[PDB]
RNA sequence: UGGCUCAGCGUGUGCCUACCCUACGCCGGCAGGCGCGGGUAACCCGUUGAACCCCAUUCGUGAUGGGGAUCGGGGAUUGCAAUUAUUCCCCAUGAACGAGGAAUUCCCAGUAAGUGCGGGUCAUAAGCUUGCGUUGAUUAAGUCCCUGCCCUUUGUACACACCGCC
């Protein structure tokens, strides 16, 4: 009925986001599924290959 | 919350509750002990290191603004 | 095995979630007797990371004003406080630090700059360093504020502080302004 | 000045031309004076085509396109940034700028 | 409240121009006073025993032993001259003020901030200023959103140049 939390882990740095830096947009793939890769926007510090949490599995895709 | 008007000095009816459940629980500090049974807190530091004269009471820290004290090994 | 403040040994702790677990420094490479160190870990990005947890907690508890370089009182309110928490819950105070830092991480918050609908518009989740930095923050302020205007001290409002996030029950302020964020974030998906 | 020998639009043998109104603002448009444009878009995603793939009954279902065609005044064209302003030797070459294909 | 225990800048006796920095001993409760010197200075002040902090005591969440504002009395130095209080000390009253609206300043590691100490101003002197020192973090390694700047393109009826013109 409602989806729980889950983990992602940050493969590339796409970019820079919401006009003044404090979004970072990324490229996940979940661990749970390596073939399932989204792209999400985060904030604060991020490098490639940490992981980080979801709570939810789909909020954003787009491209610079 | 307008004033706590905490007795500066023991009466009857807090002076065994202090000897009767005080040493009775882990986190005993004068802070601790002055919002359970409502004392002043120069009167807790005065009873608690008489409470250490009588030897029911474990000291563990002894410092100029945080002195702790425990209770004894139960068991 | 390094025995911080003489006792405590670090390698019984551990970080329940992955995403933490190359983000807290409590590890036995970052085992350090005292948590004091002038060792400019902040001069880099990506540097305050291998900064040990327990020095970066001992860091953020110093704020307002007449207390900003006062360290040596922090180190000891630090040390006050972690043998109250071992004694009130009987185990590893770093255990009951590190279950306080993974319970009150904010897992998302939200920011955005236009017209907004209540506070932000745009869900945004941070990222694992940010949510131990956040965690370290709010459990700092939540002692802080609970030691203003009352008989109790700085460690013993440390102390339920990280106990209250430990478990969670509420009241603890890190925990509190935590869900308040999420409710924020999830409301302005 | 006369800014274009082309005057902003194609008209030479022509008397008159039948109107287009615009997509966006919907404005009235000289026909051969709006710009046009041919949108050949994927029907889905770019990043939808792996979840689209699995839930589809064919195994070699080819992916529809969305053939749209667009008009617009320069008004909302530049407004869409779709055109941009050139220098006065750039205005005059007419062919389409590259395709961005590699 | 008592004990512990640490700095670096930097300065000192005068052409005019009178006025140095002070060790030590004695008197006074203190502010101060009286003699014995030293230094024209890595030679004396000065191993500049500063503050913060460190360790113990009392205070105990009250407009309180926070706060020292206001004001009274008294005593000392400097100067011809202290009233409109030069300054300091002592005994007294103990005001507002319980973390500060709209707005807004500075800042990326020995930074901010706490914190005292030199120099200048000086017969008398710092809440200023210029420098030095002790303690030492948070977030950030980005953006052009608000505020501006630089290059190119562009339109202008602007050229005192958009605070323009009309
Ligand atoms: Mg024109
Ligand atoms: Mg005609
Ligand atoms: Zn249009």
């Amino acid at each position: 009925r409602v989806q729980p939390i889950k983990l992602a882990r940050v493969t590339k740095v796409l970019g820079r986001t919401g006009s003044q830096g404090q979004c970072t947009q990324v490229r996940v793939e979940f661990m749970d599924d390596t073939s399932r890769s989204i792209i999400r926007n985060v904030k604060g510090p991020v490098r490639e290959g940490d992981v980080l949490t979801l709570l939810e599995s789909e909020r954003e895709a787009r491209r610079l | 919350r307008d004033k706590l008007n905490n007795l500066v000095l023991f009466d009857k009816a807090t002076y065994d509750k202090l000897c009767k459940e005080v040493p009775n629980y882990k986190l005993i500090t004068p802070a601790v002990v002055s919002e359970r049974l409502k004392i002043r807190g120069s009167l807790a530091r005065a009873a608690l290191q008489e409470l250490l004269s009588k030897g029911l009471i474990k000291l563990v820290s002894k410092h100029r603004a945080q002195v702790i004290y425990t209770r004894n090994t139960k068991g | 095995d390094i025995k911080l403040f003489g006792k405590w040994s670090t390698d019984d702790v551990q970080i329940n979630d992955i995403s933490l677990q190359d983000y807290i420094a409590v590890k036995e490479k970052y085992a350090k007797y005292l948590p004091h160190s002038a060792g400019r870990y902040a001069a880099k990005r990506f540097r305050k990371a291998q900064c040990p947890i327990v020095e970066r907690l001992t860091n953020s508890m110093m704020m307002h004003g007449r207390n900003n370089g006062k360290k040596l009182m922090t180190v000891r309110i630090v040390k006050h406080a972690f043998e109250i928490i071992h004694l009130l819950t009987g185990e590893n105070p770093l255990q009951v630090l590190v279950n306080a830092i993974i319970n009150s991480g904010p897992r998302e918050d939200s920011t955005r700059i236009g017209r907004a609908g209540t506070v932000r518009r745009q869900a945004v989740d941070v990222s694992p360093l940010r949510r131990v930095n956040q965690a370290i923050w709010l459990l700092c302020t939540g002692a802080r504020e609970a030691a203003f205007r009352n008989i109790k001290t700085i460690a013993e409002c440390l102390a339920d502080e990280l106990i209250n996030a430990a478990k969670g029950s509420s009241n603890s302020y890190a925990i509190k302004k935590k869900d308040e964020l999420e409710r924020v974030a999830k409301s302005n998906r | 000045t006369k800014k274009r020998r082309n005057n902003g639009r194609a008209k030479k043998g022509r008397g008159h031309v039948q109107p287009i109104r615009c997509t966006n603002c919907a404005r009235c448009v000289p026909k051969d004076k709006a710009i046009k444009k041919f949108v050949i878009r994927n029907i889905v995603e770019a990043a939808a085509v792996r979840d689209i793939s699995e839930a589809s009954v064919f195994d070699a279902y080819v992916l529809p396109k969305l053939y749209v065609k667009l008009h617009y005044c320069v008004s909302c064209a530049i407004h869409s940034k779709v055109v941009r302003n050139r220098s006065r030797e750039a205005r005059k070459d007419r062919t389409p700028p590259p395709r961005f294909r590699p």
